[PDB]
């Protein structure tokens, strides 16, 4: 219903400042925590 | 002084009883700031992929069975179909230039439970527990309501009280499913069998 | 007799009101700016801290409290004087507290007040403190009784309760006293109106006696409480595994510790409440004669222990613990330890001269000095035994920042602002009780 | 908290049932071992190994009905069965997995081999592009023994 | 922390007592921080001095000083200055320039590259700006515990 992000007073944590993967990054070109391979690499 | 404040005890009592009562039947602690329909970049409208075209979910929300925090998909999944069925719309022109370019399509996202308490489909998905639970029944849903909270306190009343919930694992992701009779009886014989041991600890989610 | 006074019933309405009668003080306007800069320094460096971080202040880990906890022991015990001379001497029924009690709990309430700030505040998420509270909270979550730190929240959540219940019921006849005053001498007719805390009073025989039993109650109950709340307040130390806290005989030690620095405390401000604005007829120098001995009292009661810590040392300790007071008085603390236990012991051992040692000047001199050593009885008996306590890689001083002391003087600064605050408005003196008690309100004449 | 606590008081019965078949499973190996690698391999602390699980599961049988008893004394509180069947359950399937563990080294000797029936075997995380663990686990419920285990090594 | 010592955030100098004694420096501390003298050794004509701190272990005449430590790093970032009501010297270590900047002094150029480990000729010189030198460990030499056995 509510149709902003809803008030969580405490902010300190939700948004880690490390980025899991699929998280937006404000860094690189291409805005994103991937950064996929280069190919030939291998497992 | 005054004559008529006997009527005052009323206003101190009464408005303190009050105080409670407000207090109470007011809270809705989290219920009143978690729902929302958030607008996305492109519409997905799972009402047409899911309610009218009949996909199961695991079809783009791959890797919910294997892994933890499942992904929403790449671009590449809608270019599997949406490269050449439609090919018309002004509604996903950002789709058909991000799979002819690099910038990822701008997914908001909903649920998201904070980065301290993690969290893993596969550890309950393999062993039984549906979407219709905790995701909400999102055959009818243009776009997501969060209809359960994804709060703890909720998060918690399954893994004390678990039977009321889990799945048989036969087509877990059917949204139209009423259960059987003699439902909880059914299904404590897998916990007894299954031996699944819901936690109840601080290690579990919030390391 | 137990006060010196030319009075009758009416002669203190008189002069208490002229305490209370019109509002231009000059001192007030200085001590208000002082003080209440002792206050703004303290809020200045208390929110400078919660943005920024805990770690401004001197904390080490091994020494994770320094100053503010330390201060906390120190601004409740502190308190407990204020109270105590309220209940104990009703149950032993001295008949003798009437000159200064009511002026006390004030002394403790506020002690309270810029108490309890520090464990909102030496804390580092100050927000997340409610989640300390027992609530039903919007999780199916709840605190941890088996904490000291917690029953200090609810003790002191009680305490500054109690005290004040006791103390606003203390002073019912005030109100009454100074709503009767209102309308036909006082400030305004408007200050009746303000004085409707006297609750509805006429002085009557059926809710007198109750009063008598509520005063007896809360004195044999709080009384209890007290010697919980500070109590709590050491076993949150002694509860530990360190062998400088372990030791047993902590709870009753620092509650002796709470009078030792609270009547250190109340005869600095006697003193001052004697000289300028003073009650020579009421507050009798007889009365903090007989008022150091409860402090001598522990001015030995405190001794002993100190014996008992040097002594079990030398007497079955653990290893650690045999160096545990090893390092209080040879290590960095020498400072601290040799001088301290000796400031404590010195002068109440040096106290006792000439008859108790009614001259008021030395009271101040010396009741400041007392208190000293009991900040640093609590910064020598937390610290000191923290650090180097079971591992050598666990050794560091304790360097406490130009911030720890801001806060130290800021909590005298909010003492004093909220004490002098409603001390103008309420009347200092048991007024109610000092006519009734020792002068000729017996019925035998 | 759906009907009270006699609901569970059925299946926690059905758990106890399956550690009394196991006294005699557990005990019955505990002389097979015996008597299948008598001097096959160092065996003294290798057998007592085996042992040293035997008197801790024959000491849960007696908690298991005081466990129990203190759920069928009072039928008003649900958080109790709950946990004595998750306690239960996880003192019982560790107990088979300890069995289990000090049981495969028996044919990791005996055969130069601790057989491919060993364990679900999946793999990593990172092997589940692969391999998701779906398949493993109809691999090792349908092929594992929890204590046929060495009732299986009378057939080598 | 160097196993040695836990000595972090500066190169160094470690010797015996007895040339501490016999030379005239210490590692003193009267606040468990190890303020720390300071020898100004010079070769050459290409002195510098550094921390002196001392271990019960190393012989006579001799200095085991550690290289890095002295390397001057050049900032793409800005400082980030923030209000004096904000913290931020204290925390942000990448805030005032990159992290090699005056963490201690160089000490490579000073040898002879013969056997270029070793050296002769430090006319050392006890001099000031006698400053701080930190660690976690701070003492050592438990009396007699039960802690290594
Ligand atoms: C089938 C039964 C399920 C499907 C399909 C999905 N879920 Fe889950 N889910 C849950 C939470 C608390 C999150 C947030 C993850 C986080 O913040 O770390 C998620 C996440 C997803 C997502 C992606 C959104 C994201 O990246 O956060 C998808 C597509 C998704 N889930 C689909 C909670 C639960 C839950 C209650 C236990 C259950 C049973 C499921 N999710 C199961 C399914
Ligand atoms: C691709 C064709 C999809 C199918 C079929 C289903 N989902 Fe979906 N889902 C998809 C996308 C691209 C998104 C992003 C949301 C947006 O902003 O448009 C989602 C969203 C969800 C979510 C919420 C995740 C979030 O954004 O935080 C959930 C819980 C979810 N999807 C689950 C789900 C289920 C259970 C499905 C089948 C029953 C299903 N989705 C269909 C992609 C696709
Ligand atoms: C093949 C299996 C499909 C995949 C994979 C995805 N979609 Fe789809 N989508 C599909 C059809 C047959 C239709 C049309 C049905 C109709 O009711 O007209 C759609 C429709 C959409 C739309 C609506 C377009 C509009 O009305 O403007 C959108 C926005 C859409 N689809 C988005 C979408 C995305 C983002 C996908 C991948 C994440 C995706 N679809 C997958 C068939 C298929
Ligand atoms: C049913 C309605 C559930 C809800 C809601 C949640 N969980 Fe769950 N969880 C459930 C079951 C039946 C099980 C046990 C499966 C088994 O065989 O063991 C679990 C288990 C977990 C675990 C397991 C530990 C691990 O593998 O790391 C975790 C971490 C877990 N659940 C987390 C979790 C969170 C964070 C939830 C809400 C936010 C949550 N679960 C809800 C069933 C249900
Ligand atoms: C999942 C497996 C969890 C378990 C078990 C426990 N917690 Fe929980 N907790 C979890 C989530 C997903 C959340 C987020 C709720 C929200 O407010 O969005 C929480 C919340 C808390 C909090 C509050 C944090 C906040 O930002 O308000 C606390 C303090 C907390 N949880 C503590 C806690 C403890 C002490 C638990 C067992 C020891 C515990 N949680 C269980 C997830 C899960």
């Amino acid at each position: 219903i509510s149709s902003k992000p809803p008030v969580h007073p405490n902010l300190n944590m939700d948004f880690q400042e490390k980025f899991e993967a699929q998280e937006l990054n404000p860094f690189f070109a291409d805005r994103r925590a991937m950064r996929p391979p280069v190919p030939g690499t291998v497992p | 002084f005054s004559r008529k404040t006997n009527r005052l005890p009323a206003l101190s009592l009464a408005g303190s009883v009050f105080g409670g009562v407000l207090a109470v039947f007011l809270v809705w602690y989290y219920f009143s700031p978690e729902f929302y329909e958030v607008g996305y970049a492109p519409p997905y409208s799972h009402r047409i992929h899911v309610g009218k075209l009949g996909l199961d979910c695991r079809y783009c929300h791959n890797w919910v069975e294997v892994s933890d925090k499942a992904n929403i998909p790449p671009t590449q999944t809608c270019i599997n179909c949406h490269s050449q069925i439609l090919t018309d719309s002004p509604r996903l022109q950002a789709v058909r230039d991000s799979w002819a370019t690099d910038r990822s399509i701008e997914w908001v996202k909903v649920h998201h439970l904070p980065d301290y308490a993690h969290f893993s489909h596969a550890s309950h998905v393999n062993n039984g527990v549906g979407c219709e639970t905790c995701h909400g029944r999102i055959d009818q849903m243009d776009v997501v309501r969060l209809v359960e909270p994804l709060s703890m306190g909720w998060c918690l009343e399954c893994h004390r009280q678990p039977e009321l919930y889990l799945r048989p694992q036969s087509e877990i992701t059917t949204m139209g499913y009423q259960p059987p009779a003699d439902y909880i009886e059914r299904n404590l014989e897998r916990i007894r069998k299954e031996g699944i041991r819901p936690p109840t600890n601080c290690s579990a989610c919030h390391y | 007799v137990l006060v010196q006074g030319g009075l009758t019933f009416h002669d203190i309405t008189e002069l208490v009101a002229q305490h209370t009668e019109k509002k231009t003080p000059k001192a007030w306007w200085a001590a208000f700016s002082v003080a209440f800069l002792g206050m703004l320094t303290l809020v200045a460096m208390l929110a400078y801290q919660v943005w920024n971080g805990v770690g401004v202040w001197g904390n080490n880990i091994p020494v994770g409290w320094g100053w503010p906890i330390v201060n906390f022991v120190f601004w409740v015990g502190i308190g407990h004087a204020g109270t105590l001379i309220s209940a104990i001497l009703f149950l032993f029924r001295q008949r003798w507290r009437t000159s200064i009690n009511r002026a006390a709990e004030a002394m403790t309430i506020f002690a309270v007040i810029c108490a309890l700030i520090f464990p909102t505040f030496h804390v580092g998420r100050v927000w997340a403190i409610y989640w300390t509270l027992p609530i039903p909270n919007q999780m199916e979550m709840w605190p941890q009784f088996k904490s000291p730190l917690l029953w200090d929240v609810f003790a002191v959540s009680s305490y500054f309760i109690v005290s004040l219940v006791f103390w606003y019921v203390g002073l019912i006849p005030d109100l009454a006293t100074l709503r009767d005053r209102a309308a036909l001498m006082g400030r305004r007719l408007r200050a009746k109106i303000l004085g409707f805390f006297a609750l509805g009073w006429c002085g009557a025989n059926r809710h007198w006696r109750n009063y008598e039993k509520v005063y007896m109650l809360l004195a044999g109950l709080a009384t209890p409480l007290v010697l919980s709340v500070h109590s709590v307040v050491s076993f949150d130390f002694a509860v530990s595994i360190i062998p400088g806290w372990h030791t047993t005989i902590f709870p009753p030690y620092f509650v002796a510790g709470a009078i030792f620095s609270g009547f250190a405390m109340v005869v600095t401000l006697m003193v001052i409440a004697r000289k300028a604005y003073g009650l020579e007829n009421v507050i009798t120098i007889d009365h903090l004669e007989k008022m150091n001995i409860i402090m001598l009292v522990t001015g030995t009661m405190v001794g002993f222990a100190y014996i008992t810590e040097f002594f079990i040392a030398w007497y079955s300790g653990v290893p650690y613990e045999q160096y545990a007071f090893i390092n209080r008085a040879t290590g960095p603390y020498a400072w601290a330890y040799w001088t301290m236990m000796s400031c404590n012991l010195i002068f109440p051992q040096f106290f006792w001269i000439k008859k108790l040692r009614r001259n008021i000047p030395f009271m101040f001199i010396a009741s400041i000095v007392v208190n000293i050593g009991m900040w640093f009885e609590r910064f020598v008996i937390t610290i000191t035994s923290l650090h180097r306590d079971y591992l050598p890689s666990s050794w560091d001083y304790f360097v406490p920042t130009w911030v720890d002391v801001l806060t130290l003087i800021g909590s005298f600064g909010l003492f004093f602002t909220l004490f002098l605050l409603f001390l103008r408005f309420v009347p200092m003196v048991a007024i109610a009780e000092v006519k009734g008690v020792l002068p000729e309100a017996d019925p035998h004449f | 908290y759906p009907g009270g606590v006699a609901l569970t008081l059925a299946q926690i019965e059905a758990a106890s049932e399956q550690v009394a078949q196991d006294l005699e499973q557990a005990l019955a190996e505990l002389e097979a071992l015996r008597l299948l690698a008598r001097r096959d391999e160092t065996l003294a602390p290798y057998v007592a190994q085996y042992e040293a699980i035997l008197e801790a599961h024959q000491q849960a049988v007696l908690e298991f009905e005081h466990w129990k008893e203190q759920v069928a004394a009072h039928p008003g509180d649900y958080r109790r069965a709950n946990r004595t069947l998750g306690a239960i359950t996880a003192r019982h399937e560790a107990l088979l997995q300890q069995y289990a563990d000090v049981a495969w080294a028996v044919a990791q000797h005996v055969n130069p081999a601790l057989l491919a029936r060993a364990y679900t075997s999946s793999g990593p995380r990172f092997f589940f592009y692969v391999v998701p663990p779906q398949y493993a686990r109809q691999v090792n419920e349908q092929a594992v023994p929890p204590l046929q285990v060495v009732r299986y090594l009378a057939a080598q | 922390p160097d196993p040695i010592t836990k000595i972090v955030w500066d190169n160094v100098a470690i010797l015996s007592p007895k040339t501490a004694a016999a030379l005239g420096v210490k590692a003193e501390y009267h606040k468990g921080v190890y303020i720390a003298d300071v020898i100004e050794l010079s070769l050459d004509g290409r002195a510098v001095e550094l921390p002196v701190w001392v271990l019960p272990g190393h012989p006579d005449d001799s200095i085991t000083v550690y290289l890095g430590y002295g390397r001057e790093i050049t900032s793409t970032r800005p400082e980030r200055k923030t209000p004096f009501f904000d913290l931020d010297d204290y925390t942000d270590i990448y805030g005032h320039g990159a992290i090699a900047t005056g963490v201690g002094v160089n000490v490579a150029p000073l040898r002879r590259p013969d056997n270029t480990w070793v050296a002769y000729g430090a006319q050392v010189r006890k001099t000031g700006r006698t400053y701080k030198i930190v660690t976690t460990q701070d003492h050592g030499s438990m009396v007699g515990r039960p802690l290594v056995r």
